[PDB]
């Protein structure tokens, strides 16, 4: 339990707070409303959980039925069941799953400030770090529809590397100038993409 | 019960005559003497038992033989159950009953037509109402014979649809080959043939026109032009009204031409040449040959490389499939299987259209299909006997979620499924395969599929031979698009293709812009329920416009249609969303509501009368009011129902008053059944089938069924509404899904097929749906009852309507009081007034249990009821001066603030109940007592009005010195007499209630005191461990009370007639919590708590309690063994939290007893006090260090206390003489015997000596340390019949002197005695000396726990019982086991003592019956029949024996249980295991409660040098000359110095026994 | 052996040398699983004969008050209770238990009242066995004038 409590204040340096920021019509703003609320839930839950943890590890605290069954699989190291709100790769190890919230959470504050100040379509987004991608994805292209008073059937993607979208990573090929050419090497990272609706 | 069978069987009639005449001769010379003994004394009884036994099975035997011989007659019989076809037979000559089997052995022939006398039928009929007339109608009159006139109506059938297939083919050539079609033509074509034989009929003129047409660029456009024509006839056909007949074949047929002119364009988008070609041989092909003499193989159905012949059976009209391109595809690789003669598999998530494919494909065929929903309790025959009745028939099977089939026995149908492969094999080139050691004929249309969900519910795997035999497929993504736009075509709709290209990626940003939910589905299911009822309300709009063709709008209706079919399973938040969703996909949306006005006005009514609030859209029911619409509507359209939303969101209420006011509206009678489905175990629910004898019963949802369809009492033409009030979960949830979908029919494993009627409807009443699997969130519809659907004020306002109408004590006097009170607190109740902003601090707080709405105002209702109740008694004690107004205004409006304190924060510690206080008095103006420092829960309302503080209650009292530590003697403090009023308001009104608190805080003592305060309520004491199973309390029901027939049913009551019995659950949360979230206790408990009663298993009848009420106790839910309950059960049930009392309290609670025990010495009168508070902090401590974390069995409780005070008053009661010094050795022997046997390391216990001596030099100045305190501290009454110290020394030899003494009685096996084997004789001959004294011996084998204690026992006249285990020691035997141990024990009245070991126990029965009979000293459910009988005759005996003389049962019963309490001593055997001591902690309450724990342990270091040293010493070891070594290893502390050699060679031999531990 | 012993022999060298030892008592061979091995049991001691049973992983508690060798003195007489019946415990009673599988964990309660001899392989009677079968294999001359040679010499050591 010494080197538990030690790991257990070493992992929740990097989560401090985040804002909630209720009612419009842009999906974009509404979708980011509703995802930062979820990220701070899930903040709060998990910080709420480490302070206790941290309490029954050193402190004047018994330990409880669920708070025994989180000791014991944070020493044993795998991540607990009620943590796990959105996608893990095939259960990826704590030591990496604190690092990925964090930039989640890091992520999130950058959106609630942008929108604290439209100047929402003006920020670049990394789509791994969403919970629900694809709903970001249905929020824009809602968006352009609602702009331009277009029909949602027919409205199709092109790519180029008007909204940007950082973090994808290709697989065996090499982009120059939106030319795909094949490579050896494993993965290549893309600087920018650019998603238009036409 | 036949005649006919006397005709048919002569010599089997006779025999039979024979057997009953015999028979009751015999059963008549046996009630004449009912005795055993005399029955066996009849002679010959043995032979004429074995001969008539013999008989009977040759004539069954031979019956059997008759009846297989019959159903090789007939091949469709093998449906048709014994007792059925038994009717039957004896039912030949008349012929009403045969029409109620046809379902079962036909497609859709639902029953046949016939002549006026009967002799002749002439046609069949449809389910729906078609017919088709015979060519030649067959007589039964030239063909008696059933086989043989059944076989006539079946060619005579297949003969008749070929004949009218080549008519319609002849007719349809007609259209085929013109430019125009006039309409009435083709109508009167479509009205005069069946709906199967227009659609084969438009197949085969399509394929013979394509294929003439490639014979003959510019055909196939002509063909597609012809295509194209008839298609634009048929939609102006279907545009303007028709029969609904003719409108279901429209359809059809137009879904068939528009997949038809899709493969055309598709063919002619390619260039074709040739009829070889694989593009067009991959298609459905059909070939008629008029040339064929043979009617039956005319039509040929072909595929790629696939030739098949029309299977020409009846199918009715069914829903036609839309031919998607992956339902092309599947139809390819399962006709391609079907060729390779492997059975085809489909798999994929649930909603893709798996078993509706193979269904529309063996309707395509003409192939009767069957679906099965298989589930784990399929049986080897009972699949055997399903596989059977397919190969004789020519059915295919549609196995449903195939995955769910308990894989070993998977495993063992592979090998019959090969079977049926070799033959089919065998078969395509006295046909006759094995099954189940039968050798069967296998039709040559067999097939077998499998629908299997990898992945749903955790659900088996196939093994790899059975894998082998089917050919797999995967559908996942099915062309929504496409789907949608031929069905809205197919309805009628202008823009149909503009509306599902509007509609589907509707859909698809509808399943992932909303927010995640678990109850959430988007599937085709939800899709085409969407576009059904948008159909169905066009043509209701279609009526209304045309009541008073045109146009219509048609994206209003199916907004509409999808409004009324989402929103309702929408959450609050999501209904922005989605209606965003619809205005951007559909700009001109708009919307209707309302036109509900006669249906809104009867639930106006009937809420009005039922004490409900009314909301018409805005007001304060507005919310609840459209929920119940939405509800009405969602079962107007749809099949099954579930209101998912949280515990008390009035869905209970809404679905009752719903159901009333159909009822009111349409004047059919609405039965509702509700039914919890975890309650009962699911082969309860669904049946049980035995594998002796393969005979079904019917379990509780299956018996309902059958009796709604069989509808004996006019149940067909009332409202059906079965509701399944419980927890859904994929273990019984999915025997429903075939129930659900649209076969909308029940399978069972015997083979017999429930069809469900329109009349019901299958709801749930679920609070979350985290468990279900998508396949059943899927098949039904969601509303979603949010938890602010329900609000405070509209509870309240019921409540008060409750109080003003229906009394109490079901104008009155207690109608003017309750009027009174309802008045007076009606300003407190309305808006935000007091109670709601107590209830929203009340959540603010956390408490023990969690906390929600309905609990504490439940409880806050039963507390102002019992105020009305003290007002009316008041009352009555002054008749000359009632209750003036004034006074009951100032008692009510204190009542109020007292009951909200206590019902709010009834479940807290005392600095949140002081907290809620103090926020109460900041926040109210109402007359509270003036005390900074007391809090208002220190208080008690009077009937004077005023504020009567508890601590001018509480006397201080003296008890005598008779009673010191009695089992029932109580001291009143300030908690008890709190909890103690609390416990008799809350009983008063025979309401269930739950003490929660920490392990022996008091609360059985505290609920005790409670009823022994009213003399109308006897407690039956029950406790609950891991195992718990609802058996407990039917058994507990069934010795305890009776059942008992009334017209309104049957009822529940205690024997003892007048008052109410009350059951105690000392452990309520501690069964186990399943695999998903429920327990099952807890569910029937909760069942009967809501709905007065549960099912009765034996007949599946409905049981009303009649006075029965549940009391509760248990540990905090944070405890290691415990978990939380379900806020469905804790919504009924007040919960009240006794804590420990601490040393404020506990120093007075323990002051009065030890000044009431010393009085026998009047000289230590004057250190009662010092003793006490001494005595304090040594508990505190002990319950400072040695927690629960350490050991599962560290808890500390004043259980240890009082156990104290009464070893201290039991040590000193005969000794009348005691110095200072020596009462202090008696307090500290008996500390050592609380404190430091339960402990497992040696340096807790030193550390526990080192406190017990600085207490008592802290405690107790200048006294004799020396002489109180010593070593061996040992207490003793063997060498005196006192109970003084002994000496060690002296005491050894006594014991020596016992030991060889007792080798010569019992056992030749020589002992050696040391200090910790003297420490343990005497601790167990303590234990032994009180009564009710049972053991827990912890310790490695081979320490002489056993041993020990049959010494003990032989020196205490205890005779000593051993279980005897040994191989197949089973249930039956244990129980035989614990009945003569038991008889032995209260009926002869002898001293027993139990050894059993860990080791002896083989089963969780063995525990939870050692649970009950430790705890409560009987076991209930363990004598019945005649032996019961026996056992009161021996009690009687052994009563008259004694002296007493008692009569009737259960004062004999209370006697008998006094005499084993007193008797029987058990005494347990472990082993030291970590898992173990909390697996035992967690399934037996018992043995850590009720049984003191001795921790032997393994033998210590020391005591294994002194059994060394004494057993060594009989030998010469000594060497004069030896030399001590330098180094000394050292395992052994306190060696001697210096030490000699047989002192180093004992040392030597413990350091080689530690050295085998490292 | 003081407490009745179990012997682990996955290679059925044991079985056939506790026979080879003990043939001139007669041994009953059974197993727990038999039907007829409460029966067995109660002739053994009845009989004061040597009895030896196979697979000890099936142990019933039967046997617990025999290892446990737990005797009431009736006078002169030894007298055992066997679970129901009362049996005159014959001096001359032995009883061994065999094992199959080194593999295999016992509860304390019978790890307690047997000694435990475990037959496994070592480093020299390998090399031993297997020089011999090769030598058997290659050198049958050799070998066999080695037995000779050796049976030899073991017997003039005995007249030594
Ligand atoms: N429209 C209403 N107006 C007033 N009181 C209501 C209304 N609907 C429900 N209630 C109250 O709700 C209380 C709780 O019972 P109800 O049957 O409504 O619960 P529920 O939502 O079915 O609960 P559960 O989910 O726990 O089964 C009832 O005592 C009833 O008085
Ligand atoms: N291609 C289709 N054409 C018409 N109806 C379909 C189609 N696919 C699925 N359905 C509908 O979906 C349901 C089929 O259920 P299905 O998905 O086969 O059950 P399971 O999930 O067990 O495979 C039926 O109600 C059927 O009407
Ligand atoms: N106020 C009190 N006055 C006298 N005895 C008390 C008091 N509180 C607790 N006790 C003692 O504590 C014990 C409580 O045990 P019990 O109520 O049986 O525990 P549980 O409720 O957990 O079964 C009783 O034996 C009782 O003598
Ligand atoms: N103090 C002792 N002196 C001599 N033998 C002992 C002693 N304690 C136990 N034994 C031996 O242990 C055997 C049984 O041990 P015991 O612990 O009584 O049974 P179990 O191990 O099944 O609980 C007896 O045969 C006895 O010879
Ligand atoms: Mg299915
Ligand atoms: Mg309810």
């Amino acid at each position: 339990h010494t080197t538990a409590s030690n790991w257990l204040h070493l992992i929740p340096q990097t989560l401090s707070h985040l804002k909630r920021t209720e009612n419009i019509k842009d999906p974009l703003f509404r979708f980011f409303e509703r995802e930062v609320k979820m990220g701070a839930k899930l903040l709060q839950d998990v910080r709420q959980d480490l302070a206790d943890v941290v309490q029954v590890c050193e402190g004047k605290k018994k330990q409880t039925n669920y708070l025994r069954t989180l000791i014991n699989e944070l020493v044993k190291g795998i991540l607990p069941r009620s943590w796990s709100h959105y996608t893990v790769p095939a259960g990826m190890t704590v030591i990496q799953w604190v690092s990925d919230f964090s930039e989640r959470i890091k992520q999130l504050q950058n959106i609630s400030l942008a929108a604290a100040s439209k100047e929402l379509k003006n920020i670049h987004v990394c789509l791994g770090g969403l919970f629900v991608p694809e709903a970001y994805i249905t929020a824009t292209r809602q968006y352009v529809a609602q702009a331009n008073s277009w029909s949602l059937e027919e409205l199709c993607l092109e790519v180029n590397v008007s909204f940007g979208v950082t973090g994808l990573k290709l697989q065996g090929a090499t982009c120059n100038n939106n030319k795909l050419s094949l490579s050896n090497a494993i993965s290549t990272a893309l600087p920018l993409t650019q998603l238009r609706w036409v | 019960g036949s005649a006919d069978i006397k005709h048919l069987l002569p010599v089997e009639t006779q025999r039979f005559q024979s057997i009953s005449t015999e028979f009751l001769a015999l059963m008549k010379k046996v009630s004449k003497s009912p005795l055993v003994m005399d029955v066996l004394n009849i002679q010959g009884v043995q032979r004429s038992l074995e001969r008539l036994a013999d008989l009977l099975g040759k004539i069954q035997k031979a019956l059997g033989e008759y009846l297989e011989r019959e159903r090789s007659s007939f091949p469709r019989f093998y449906f048709v159950g014994d007792e059925d076809l038994l009717e039957i037979i004896g039912n030949s000559k008349n012929v009403a009953k045969l029409q109620k089997h046809f379902k079962k052995m036909f497609a859709g022939v639902s029953s046949i037509i016939l002549n006026e006398d009967n002799s002749v039928v002439l046609g069949i009929s449809s389910r729906e109402g078609e017919e088709v007339m015979f060519k030649t109608p067959v007589s039964i009159t030239e063909h008696p014979k059933i086989n043989e006139w059944l076989t006539l109506v079946e060619k005579e059938m297949r003969v008749t649809l070929a004949k009218l297939l080549a008519e319609s083919v002849t007719e349809v050539e007609i259209f085929g080959k013109a430019t125009s079609i006039d309409p009435n033509t083709y109508i009167t074509w479509i009205d005069k043939y069946q709906a199967q034989l227009v659609v084969l009929s438009a197949q085969i003129a399509w394929s013979e026109n394509v294929e003439t047409a490639l014979s003959s660029a510019a055909p196939l456009h002509s063909v597609l032009s012809n295509v194209e024509v008839t298609l634009n006839v048929l939609a102006d056909s279907v545009l303007m009204e028709q029969p609904p007949l003719r409108r279901r074949k429209l359809e059809h047929l137009i879904t068939e031409l528009v997949h038809q002119r899709d493969v055309t364009r598709s063919l002619i988008k390619s260039k074709i040449d040739n009829a070889k070609s694989f593009e067009w041989l991959s298609q459905m092909r059909f070939y008629f040959d008029p040339k064929q003499t043979d009617v039956l193989q005319q039509l040929s159905i072909q595929m790629a490389n696939a030739k098949f012949n029309y299977g020409f059976e009846y199918l009715g009209v069914q829903d036609k499939l839309v031919q998607t391109p992956l339902t092309d595809r599947c139809y390819l690789t399962m006709t391609q299987a079907l060729e390779a003669r492997l059975g085809g598999s489909p798999f994929g998530p649930a909603g893709t259209g798996k078993t509706e494919s193979v269904k529309a494909l063996g309707h395509q065929l003409g192939r009767f299909v069957l679906v099965f929903n298989c589930d784990e309790t399929f049986d080897f025959q009972a699949m055997g006997r399903i596989f059977v009745g397919l190969c004789q028939v020519g059915a295919w099977g549609c196995f449903d979620e195939f995955n769910r089939l308990e894989e070993r026995m998977l495993s063992a149908v592979s090998q019959q499924v090969q079977c049926i492969q070799e033959a089919l094999r065998e078969h395509s080139n006295p046909i006759t395969c094995e099954l189940l050691n039968k050798q069967v004929k296998v039709s040559p249309d067999m097939a077998i599929f499998i629908t299997m969900n990898p992945g749903y519910a955790g659900r088996s795997n196939l093994p790899d031979n059975l894998k082998k035999l089917f050919r797999s497929l995967a559908m996942t993504k099915p062309d929504r698009q496409l789907i949608a736009q031929v069905m809205l075509y197919s309805q009628g709709f202008r823009t149909a293709e503009v509306l599902a290209n509007k509609i589907v990626p509707f859909f698809k940003l509808c399943d992932e812009q909303l927010s995640s939910q678990s109850h959430y589905d988007f599937g085709l299911r939800a899709l085409k329920s969407v576009l059904v009822s948008a159909g169905n309300v066009k043509r209701e709009r279609i009526q209304k416009i045309k009541r008073e063709a045109e146009n219509l709008p048609e994206q209003e209706i199916l907004i509409q249609s999808v409004c009324e079919t989402m929103v309702p399973k929408l959450v609050a938040e999501d209904i922005p969303l989605l209606f965003s969703l619809l205005s951007d996909v559909f700009p001109g949306v708009q919307y209707h509501r309302g036109e509900m006005t006669a249906l809104r006005e009867e639930l106006k009514k009937v809420c009005q009368e039922m004490y409900l609030t009314y909301g018409d859209g805005e007001e304060v029911g507005g919310m609840w009011v459209e929920k119940v619409l939405q509800l009405y509507q969602i079962t107007q359209i749809n099949h099954g129902l579930m209101m998912v939303g949280p515990s008390g969101s009035g869905k209970s209420m809404a679905w009752r008053v719903l159901l009333k006011a159909l009822e009111r509206l349409e004047g059919v009678e609405g039965v509702a059944h509700i039914i919890d489905p975890k309650a009962i175990s699911k082969d309860h629910l669904y049946g049980t089938l035995d594998p002796n004898t393969r005979e079904w019963t019917d379990g509780l949802f299956t018996h309902v069924l059958r009796k709604i369809i069989d509808s004996v009492r006019g149940e067909l033409q009332k409202r059906q509404w079965i509701v399944f009030d419980g927890d859904v979960d994929p273990e019984w949830v999915e025997n429903l899904n075939s129930v659900l979908d649209d076969n909308k029919l029940l399978t069972l494993p015997n083979g017999e097929r429930l069809s469900l009627p329109p009349n019901v409807r299958i709801m749930f009443e679920v609070q979350d749906l985290k468990y279900a699997t998508l396949a059943t969130v899927s098949r039904c519809g969601m509303v979603w009852f949010s938890e602010d659907v329900l609000s405070t004020d509209m509870i309240f306002n019921n409540f008060l309507a409750r109080l003003r109408s229906i009394p109490l004590d079901e104008a009155s006097p207690m109608l003017q009081i309750q009027r009174d009170a309802a008045t007076i607190m009606q300003p407190y109740f309305t808006s935000n007034g007091l109670v709601t902003k107590a209830l929203e601090h009340a959540f603010q707080l956390e408490h023990i249990m969690d906390l929600t709405r309905l609990r504490c105002l439940g409880s806050l209702f039963s507390m102002l009821h019992q105020a009305c109740r003290n007002v009316a008694q008041y009352n009555a004690n002054h008749p000359d001066f009632p209750m003036q107004i004034e006074q009951l205004e100032r008692y009510i409006q204190r009542y109020l603030v007292y009951a909200i304190l206590w019902s709010l924060s009834g479940d807290s510690r005392l600095k949140m109940r002081a907290e809620l206080g103090e926020y109460i008095r900041r926040i109210t103006t109402v007359p509270l007592p003036t005390a900074p420092n007391i809090p208002i829960i220190d208080y008690e309302v009077s009937i004077s009005g005023e504020w009567s503080p508890w601590q001018a209650k509480v006397p201080q009292i003296e008890v005598e010195t008779h009673k010191v530590a009695a089992p029932d003697v109580v001291v009143p403090t300030l908690d008890t007499v709190r909890h103690e009023a609390l416990l008799y308001t809350w009983l008063a009104e025979h309401k269930p209630l739950v003490l929660c608190g920490p392990p022996g805080s008091g609360k059985t003592m505290t609920l005790f005191s409670a009823l022994r305060a009213l003399p109308d309520m006897e407690v039956v004491g029950l406790n609950f461990s891991s195992a718990t199973t609802p058996e407990l309390l039917l058994k507990t029901f069934d010795h305890y009370c009776e059942y008992r027939r009334t017209p309104n049913g049957v009822v529940l009551a205690p024997v003892q007639l007048g008052k109410w019995l009350v059951l105690f659950c000392d452990e309520i949360n501690l069964p186990d919590m399943d695999k998903y979230g429920t327990q099952r206790v807890i569910s029937f408990i909760r069942q009967m708590v809501e709905h007065g009663g549960f099912y009765r298993t034996s007949d599946q009848t409905w049981v009303k309690l009649e006075r029965i009420q549940f009391v509760g106790a248990c540990n905090p839910p944070t405890d290691p063994g415990r978990k939380p309950l379900s806020h469905r059960f804790l919504r009924h049930v007040p919960v009240v939290y006794v804590d420990y009392p601490g040393p404020a309290s506990l120093t007075q609670i323990y002051g009065t007893f030890n000044r009431a025990m010393l009085r026998l010495i009047p000289s230590l009168r004057t250190y009662a006090e010092p003793l006490t508070a001494a005595m304090v902090e040594f508990y505190t401590m002990s319950q400072e260090r040695f927690t629960q974390d350490t050991q599962p069995h560290y808890i500390y409780s004043p259980r240890e206390m009082t156990r104290w005070v009464r070893g201290i008053f039991e040590a000193l009661r005969p000794l009348e003489t005691l110095p200072v010094e020596g009462l202090i050795r008696i307090w500290a022997h008996e500390a050592l015997r609380l404190f430091q046997d339960r402990l497992v390391e040696d340096e807790e216990r030193r550390w526990t000596d080192e406190n017990i001596d600085t207490v008592a030099l802290k405690h107790f100045p200048n006294i004799d340390r020396e002489k109180a305190m010593s070593r061996p501290i040992l207490y003793s009454n063997w060498l005196s019949k006192d109970y003084i110290p002994v000496d060690q020394e002296e005491l050894r030899d006594y014991v020596k002197a016992r030991l060889k003494v007792f080798y010569e009685e019992e056992l030749d096996v020589p002992l050696v005695l040391f200090n910790e084997v003297l420490d343990h004789v005497l601790r167990i001959d303590r234990i032994f000396r009180q009564p009710q004294g049972h053991l827990l011996l912890i310790g490695v084998s081979g320490a002489g726990k056993t041993t020990l204690s049959r010494f003990v026992a032989w020196m205490n006249g205890l005779s000593v019982y051993q279980i005897k285990v040994h191989r197949k020691y089973t249930g039956e035997d244990f129980d035989e086991d614990l009945r003569t141990v038991l008889r032995r024990s209260g009926c002869k009245n002898e001293k027993i003592a139990f050894i059993m070991d860990e080791s002896n126990v083989l089963d969780s029965g063995f525990l939870e019956r050692m649970n009950t009979l430790l705890a409560n000293g009987e076991v209930p459910g363990l004598f019945e029949g005649d032996e019961y009988a026996t056992l009161m005759t021996q009690c009687k005996e052994g009563a008259q024996k004694e002296g007493l003389m008692l009569d009737s049962h259960e004062e004999l019963y209370k006697w008998f249980t006094s005499q084993v309490i007193r008797n029987l001593h058990v005494v347990f055997t472990m082993n030291p295991s970590s898992e173990g001591l909390k697996d035992r902690a967690a399934t037996s309450p018992a043995l850590f409660n009720r049984c003191v724990l001795n921790w032997f342990g393994d033998w210590s270091t020391e005591a294994l040098y002194q059994v060394g040293k004494e057993f060594t010493s009989k030998m010469d070891l000594e060497k004069p000359n030896y030399i001590v070594p330098d180094y000394m290893p050292v395992v052994y502390d306190k060696l001697p110095q210096p030490p000699s050699h047989r002192e180093a060679i004992v040392n030597s031999c413990v350091f080689v026994h530690q050295t085998l531990h490292q | 052996f003081n407490r009745y012993p179990l012997i682990i022999d996955p290679s059925g060298q044991a079985t056939e040398f506790i026979m080879n030892e003990y043939k001139d008592r007669k041994i009953t061979r059974t197993s727990f699983l038999d039907d007829a091995f409460r029966k067995n049991l109660e002739s053994a001691l009845r009989f004061g004969n040597p009895l030896l049973v196979q697979d000890v992983e099936s142990y019933d508690p039967v046997l617990n008050p025999v290892l446990n060798r737990e005797v009431r003195r009736t006078g002169g007489r030894v007298l055992i209770t066997l679970g129901d019946q009362d049996i005159d415990l014959s001096p001359s009673f032995v009883i061994f238990l065999s094992t199959r599988d080194p593999t295999v964990e016992f509860p304390p309660d019978l790890c307690s009242r047997v000694t435990f001899v475990n037959f496994t392989v070592t480093r020299s009677s390998l090399q031993s066995q297997c020089l011999n079968e090769v030598l058997k294999a290659e050198r049958p001359d050799v070998d066999e004038k080695r037995s000779d040679l050796l049976k030899l010499q073991g017997e003039f050591q005995l007249r030594l």
